[PDB]
DNA sequence: GGTTATAGGTTTGCGGACGGGGCCGGG
DNA sequence: CCCGGCCCCGTCCATTATTAT
RNA sequence: CUUAGAAAGCAAACCUAUAACCGUUCACCGCCGCACAGGCGG
């Protein structure tokens, strides 16, 4: 009961480098396709040649970043696509929310020119991994958070496979995927729960490390442009502050001191 | 002659029966503003500016303190000033109509069908007594045990929760039970019931039989039977009868109020709305109409007469009156 | 000396790309079973995309072995197949060289694991790797053994008038062996 | 007498500010994007609005309902019902009128509800007309929009709905206080305007209680409540009048000041939104024109210059 | 029946920060670029925005929809619905209210959900009004843009779609806590304000549990929850009242402090975007003004001693 | 070239007539 | 002191359902 | 003195989860080697 303690979320700062435009918005007006630029509008109360790249900088969509990041049913649920990235299936209403949150990658370099192309680009970005959404997988249609329609044996088998996959990530650790018929989130005034799977500290850390690893080696190849991630700074956040790393970088903690926070309990 | 009278936010409906054209009763005018009333044809009233309204405004402007119907009848005065000119006056209304639902108060103080006030008494003797269990236990039997209980059967083994809410909810469940066809068993229990309670017959107004009536009358039967075993004086009222429960059925307000601390729930009012089903329109909703716009009232007379009217208004010194109900209406202009 | 054509039948379920990939990999498994270093292929209609026709080259009995073995069994319906026949007398030739870079993420990870490269060396490696690009036609191949989906690239010589005998390694593309082009 | 002089009425213009819709009309039948009508959209109170487009086939008789997204806030502006405004003004006493009875009515007549709000007695002919008249509060800003709403955790009849919501709102309204209706209290059943059923001698004691309340409003002033058996209106050609109670200039001043104070301090917190009266412009009207403030605002007089108008004769 | 003094309401100004759109309005019909109508574009909640160009076909009845690319974020700024903010504040108990019943009402009534957030149970018609009021959270940065999106299959209906997205966002908002609605809990159905239907002895028990919760918030303070059979609102002329529970100054302070605390640490991770509240400024208002902090006042002074206003009295 | 799939499309309540008894007034 | 009218409280009531190119 | 008069549509609710504007979703995972040399396997 009481209060939740431990690491709330794993934040990070990404600094990447590249050349040319990785992600284009499309052709908009004589006309030009363009690239995604934050805050830009072509409408006057306009010519392509008038732009200030300092005011409306080039950026890469979180969608694109995610797409190249993951580059990828029971198999879906056990995939990294299932656990880290989220998903939706139009038939029925089965979904899972991505614990991974990513800001835009914003180019600090102001080199444009008349397609509208780009020279050397330096992207800066921030991000977070939510332990609450990561550690729990809702298999029940009660709250409509249901990942899948399952059988009691399918319940146990699913837990097992995920345990196996997450194990295949980091052999040194010993992850646990625990299925239960009732999982209640901390803080409810009633005891009401959903059938689902909770992941142990080793599993959660393994997944976080896998995600961060993919982020650090992340690279995108576009016809006339490319991006590679240069530096990555990681913060394990036990505080109530969101993007602590963004507002104040003196309070950042690089190595994990505390065990991950447990947001749910079987009942 | 012209009087241009501009108005904003005026109620275009009227919620009362009787007439404002005639002396108000000692008990006042019958109020039908209730949704139950508004469902009935003729109770929903839409009003517009009429000659009566306009003449009432004119008499208001000359400073008449009498009601319109008293002025027309020359009640407390010698002559009615507008008696000649009333046929000579017309008007042109330029309203802007708005359809809004408004919550209107209900003064008749009607007790709510389903509601109660204060705190519930679980300490009431009828629940906590010895006879209580096998008394209220009748209502918890199914239809067959009840039918058998109706004839000579003294056996009720039912052990149930004793609460006013439990009882009233049980009655709620028993009343929503579907009607039953008349058959052998129903014939015998109908004959027995009509033997013990002749004054009422168990049937619908149209061709039906209901379980809740049989249940209630079985409770009455149990009241009559257990009177030999124990004292039922606590279970019945002054001029005895079961509170909130008739022989043909039950009523929630009376039962609750009987077993609750404090008075019955008063209905403070209700929105003004009528939801009707018309063929091809489907569902149609009717709300209160609020009109805002200008009204040109034309009186045809000589310029001298017009000036007389004008100085009469100026001598009256009336200002800022409503129009027809609850409005703000002033006199924008006067043309001779 | 003998060749066979396979024309892709485009579908709502599988567009030309996916069909091309799957039939290519099926052909690969076919050659793996048949164990022949002599069976080749080309892509006649290729014009910046391998195209909708895959042409298999080789011995008539081997092509007969392919038709009979029905390697591409499930996908036969999307495919339209001519009978085996001798190539036309007037024909040019070209090899098929699979173009693969000497740089990869796995190789970089390997160099880090071997302690062979510096922090700045990683950056220069990445810039050289992502700096280069292949305008060449490619196909994304699904796999089993490695359990990966990898992009393979194709490049060809220009209209060599004379044939050069050589091996066709695995997937039928030939490095140093010129297939008939018509 | 021959003429009526002094302040006839106190007109005013109210400027209010707020955020969101304080006063809602309700759920309204509208057509969904699929063509089928969707019966859940909540609409605020809009001036002149109709959900109907007309234009139907004769054999149907139907009305072809509008899309929720189609509204013009310049043509159909957001407003607060005069009913609502008045309700929140007098909201302290809102349920008291239901308990009004002829005997208990003594308490009702001396109060802010009796003198200003007016009242009704259930199952009775006793009444008093409100000297306070108020228009709707009409929004001059007009920032509305279609706003989608939903419920978390399930997809059900309740799960998915919508409202037309509003941002920052600035209301303008007008209103008036009638000295004629305010200064006189009719105790006579003659014109059926009677406030209270009266037995002889009760007039002076009731007058005394009125005197007490009105005095308690502003101790500084010196109010007078005078009962008499016959009260005849001044400028009238009419020779007939009623037994009642008249209030002197000071009392009227107290009541006017009380009203203006309540209006100036008026605030409403309703339906997750709020309204407060920001500014109020007041005119004491001695002229021959009604709601002078509405047409020409240059002729307005803010402080009371003259005495309040006396509309009646002692006998 | 004397006027009420002490702290009337607790107002505040909220400054929040974030990235991307936290709260979306939904898909909206707009015209594609030179391709006429496009049925898929996702739009965030924008205040004052309409998809209509206000140009019509007259008989056809078609209304000209705006271009997707045409928006002015200064005129029609991005905002987060009060509904969403409220949801994420109370987000731990969010699904609990659906399961409510009488004893379940007993559990709900003592909670942050019961006391601060409001609630309704349709079945038994039991309800409580939320003392917490919040304006829109308005983005002052206004960095939006048309952003194109796609699927990797690149063939079918999922295909290509689009959204209007946002960069760095800075929200400003205002809000208030009503002492009147917070301090009193109506247990009686008389005025239809009833929280839960109660028995004779159960009232004090409920009060006790409430006291336990409020105490569990801040051990330093000394809250009291006092039940009574008759509680009368200030200003009624007949002094009529309902059975309920009144909270003392300390309890009110505990709930207010809890609410402000939840508001100050509030953070939302939603729709691939996030928000955190940066700054919060609080004013305890004993004067008659709503949102005094919003109107210009450099001079406000909150004293530790000044007591909360008491709107009800036992009888 | 495609130009959104997927469900959800509101939930609750919103009286009064009729009969008997008691009290008050008139003969 | 007797009769009739009026007023207040207890008792027992309950009818309905449609629409879209 | 008009449609007698007085008359809250009220209380509660995340538009929510997923998706490169682009060359065909996908430049992958390992092996030989000092190699950011050149190649190999699927």
């Amino acid at each position: 009961m009481q209060k939740v303690t431990g690491i709330k979320s794993v934040d990070f700062k990404i600094k990447a480098l590249g050349h040319g435009v990785v992600n284009w918005n499309g052709p908009t007006t004589d006309n030009h396709t363009l690239p995604k630029l934050r805050g830009y509008t072509n409408l006057t109360g306009k010519q392509a040649t008038d732009i200030n790249f300092k005011e409306t900088p080039l950026y890469i969509s979180q969608n694109c970043i995610r797409h190249h990041l993951f580059r990828e049913l029971k198999n879906v649920l056990a995939s990294i696509t299932g656990l880290i990235r989220g998903y939706v299936v139009p038939s029925s209403q089965c979904k899972r929310t991505s614990p991974l949150l990513l800001e835009d990658f914003v180019d600090q370099l102001g080199n444009g020119n008349f397609k509208t192309t780009f020279g050397d680009t330096e992207y800066i970005s921030y991000g977070s991994i939510s332990i609450e959404q990561l550690q729990f997988i809702s298999l029940d249609k009660k709250f409509d958070r249901a990942a899948m329609v399952i059988k009691e044996g399918e319940g146990e088998v699913i837990a097992a496979e995920l345990q196996n996959y997450i194990q295949s990530l980091n052999p040194s650790l010993n992850p646990q995927a625990i299925f239960h018929s009732n999982y209640v989130r901390r803080g409810t005034i009633f005891e009401e729960g959903e059938c689902g799977i909770l992941l142990n500290d080793d599993a959660v850390k393994a997944l976080v490390a896998e995600t961060l690893e993919r982020l650090a080696n992340l690279s995108i190849r576009q016809a006339k442009g490319y991006m590679y991630v240069d530096d990555i700074t990681v913060d394990y956040n036990d505080s109530h502050k969101m993007m602590r790393i963004k507002r104040d970088e003196s309070e950042i903690i690089n190595e994990q001191h505390a065990p991950f926070a447990q947001y749910f309990y079987a009942k | 002659m012209k009087i241009i009278i501009e108005y904003d936010s005026c109620w275009r409906n009227a919620f009362l029966g009787g007439s404002n054209n005639e002396p108000v009763p000692k008990k006042g005018r019958e109020f039908l503003g209730s949704m139950t009333s508004l469902k009935k044809e003729g109770n929903f009233k839409v009003c517009e500016n009429t000659l009566d309204t306009v003449m009432g405004v004119l008499n208001r402007l000359i400073g008449d303190q009498r009601k319109l119907y008293q002025a027309r009848s020359k009640m407390y005065e010698s002559a009615y000033y507008f008696e000649a000119l009333e046929d000579k006056v017309s008007f042109i209304d330029k309203p802007q109509l708005t359809n809004e639902i408004s919550f209107i108060r209900n003064m008749n103080g009607s007790t709510d069908q389903n509601a109660f006030t204060g705190m519930i008494k679980v300490s009431d003797p009828v629940f906590t007594s010895e006879y209580s269990q096998q008394f209220w236990g009748v209502l918890a039997l199914d239809f067959t045990q009840l039918c058998d209980f109706i004839i000579k059967q003294s056996q009720v083994v039912g052990s149930i929760e004793l609460n006013p809410l439990s009882i009233i909810n049980r009655l709620e469940s028993l009343n929503q039970e579907k009607a039953l066809e008349n058959s052998d068993d129903l014939a015998q229990v109908l004959k027995v019931l009509n033997e013990y309670f002749p004054d009422i017959e168990y049937l619908n107004n149209k061709g039906l039989i209901t379980p809740i009536s049989i249940y209630c009358s079985a409770l009455y039967l149990q009241l009559a039977r257990l009177e030999t075993s124990f004292n039922m004086t606590t279970a019945k009222t002054k001029a005895g009868g079961i509170s909130g429960i008739s022989k043909r059925g039950f009523t929630k307000k009376d039962f609750m109020d009987r077993y609750t601390t404090g008075p019955k729930k008063t209905i403070w009012g209700n929105p003004f709305i009528k939801k009707e089903k018309i063929k091809g329109q489907g569902e149609v909703t009717s709300m209160m109409t609020k009109a805002s716009g200008q009204l040109e009232i034309s009186i045809d007379v000589d310029r001298d007469k017009a000036q007389e009217i004008k100085i009469l208004i100026e001598n009256a010194g009336v200002s800022s009156f409503y129009l027809g109900k609850k409005g703000l209406a002033y006199v924008s202009n006067i043309k001779l | 000396n003998s060749y066979i054509d396979i024309r892709l039948k485009p579908d709502a379920e599988m567009r030309e790309a996916e069909l091309s990939s799957k039939v290519f990999t099926k052909f690969h498994k076919a050659l793996v079973t048949l164990n022949s270093h002599k069976i080749g292929i080309s892509f006649p209609q290729m014009k910046l995309s391998l195209g909708q026709l895959f042409r298999i080259h080789g011995d008539a009995s081997l092509l007969h072995d392919l038709q009979g073995l029905d390697w591409l069994g499930p996908l036969a319906g999307y495919c339209q197949v001519t009978a085996v026949s001798a190539v036309p007398d007037h024909v040019q030739y070209r090899i098929v060289s699979v173009k693969r870079s000497n740089l990869s993420k796995a190789k970089l990870k390997r160099l880090i694991a071997r302690g062979s490269i510096d922090k700045d060396g990683e950056k220069r490696y990445k810039v050289k790797m992502l700096g280069q690009g292949f305008d060449n036609p490619y196909l994304d191949l699904f796999s089993s053994s490695t359990g990966q989906v990898y992009r393979k690239f194709f490049e060809f010589s220009d209209i060599q008038a004379h044939p050069l005998d050589g091996e066709f390694d695995s997937y039928g593309l030939s490095k140093t062996a010129t297939v008939p082009w018509f």
